[PDB]
RNA sequence: AGUGGUAAAGGAUGUGGCGCCGCGAAGACAGCCAGGAGGUUGGCUUAGAAGCAGCCAUCCUUUAAAGAGUGCGUAAUAGC
């Protein structure tokens, strides 16, 4: 009685459908204007509970069940957690950066934020609106591998 | 100045009595008889909540357009509630068909919060409850 | 009002006041005044 | 309470006592913050219901989780 098997047994359910969710402090939006930013989730994501706007001290502490390495990013104030995870996080990340920013004071702040397995930091997951396409890590390889010819021309 | 006002119409007449209507014409709008523009419109949209819904320019103008049915109203528009003719139901005219409600929406179903790939299942569920097709 | 007696509240939030072994409501529509002390 | 120091009917967030109910530290309630979500938009009446006018509706998607809208109301409506 009576928080533990409702809703604590879904909280790491939805969140735990992979690897890689996030978290912003999403509310100081209208009905309306709450439900643009949300409802259109699914077209710059997929469902992914981009945090649902959870609360406290049940999504945090929930980390322990599921041992996420603890979102340790940002649990005071507003809690939505962006569940990343269920859907596609990767590029994504813009299609909520610039909606929850371009429109009034700060549409939602962000929080926290996992990396396929770490802890993704509060100053380097904004300026990451545009989730690497995995070509980053290979812009520097390929065209890093083969321009010693390049200065070679 | 510049600030206009919400409204609902209706989806087919023209004719502006009370709706286009002393709410347009006062709180922010221009000229009247809106009506004889609603039918050049509604005329094809009014059957299932349409909101577009009445505003009032600087002429003021005018009809052309629309947005549609509102979600159940447009999920279930397919049906009749041909009810309501007396009291909260209840009799004669009841069914829309199993499939209509998906038929009907299908299409009827773009406009909408966020977004929605099936508004005949889901969608019908909740606006037949309010008129009947529970 | 008064009433050496009675009073079930009223105003649908009507008050349950203590005050000097004074059975007093308290409301907000002067309707109420139940003074049973 | 001065009951001690006569009284019933009956009234009560009296006083203290049970023998019991809510504790999701998946950290409580009164106090707080903000959103108070899109189909929710006639059924009659639509001069207006498009929850906040009367004869019932008891469904759906959708998330802060969801009010078949408990409530200040007029012309619906719009605001709490």
């Amino acid at each position: 009685k009576r928080n533990v098997e409702l809703l604590a047994t879904l909280k790491e359910n939805l969140e735990r459908a992979q690897g890689s969710f996030f978290l912003v402090n999403y509310q100081g939006l209208p009905a309306k204007e709450t439900h643009a930013l949300r409802q259109a989730l699914k077209q710059n994501g997929a469902r992914l509970f981009v945090a649902k706007n959870t609360l406290i001290r049940l999504a945090l502490k929930e980390l322990g069940l599921p041992e996420l390495d603890g979102l340790q990013g940002p649990s005071a104030v507003v809690f939505y957690e962006d569940p990343v995870a269920a859907a596609k996080t990767l590029v994504q990340f813009a299609k909520s950066n610039p909606k929850g920013i371009p429109q009034v004071k700060s549409g939602l702040l962000q929080g926290q934020i996992l990396t396929a397995k770490d802890v993704e930091a509060l100053a380097e997951l904004p300026t990451m609106d545009e989730l690497r396409a995995e070509l980053v890590g290979v812009l520097q390889a390929p065209m890093a591998e083969l321009v010693g010819v390049l200065g070679g021309v | 100045v510049v600030a206009v006002v919400k409204l609902q119409l209706p989806a087919g007449k023209a004719t502006p009595a009370p709706p286009v209507g002393p709410a347009l014409g006062q709180h922010g709008a221009n000229i009247m008889e809106f009506v004889k523009a609603f039918n050049a419109a509604t005329a094809n949209m009014g059957d299932a909540i349409v909101p577009v819904e009445i505003t009032i320019y600087a002429d003021r103008s005018f009809t052309f357009v629309t947005k549609t049915p509102p979600a159940s109203y447009l999920i279930r528009k397919a049906a009749g509630l041909e009810k309501g003719a007396h009291k909260p139901g209840r009799e004669k005219v009841g069914r829309i068909t199993w499939e209509q409600v998906l038929e009907i929406a299908k299409q009827k179903m773009p406009d909408l919060n966020t977004t929605d790939l099936e508004a005949a299942a889901r969608m019908i569920a909740g606006s037949a409850r309010s008129m009947g097709v529970e | 009002m008064k009433v050496r007696a009675s009073v079930k509240r009223i105003c649908d939030k009507c008050k349950v006041i203590r005050r000097h072994g004074r059975v007093y409501v308290i409301c907000e529509n002067p309707k109420h005044k139940q003074r049973q002390g």
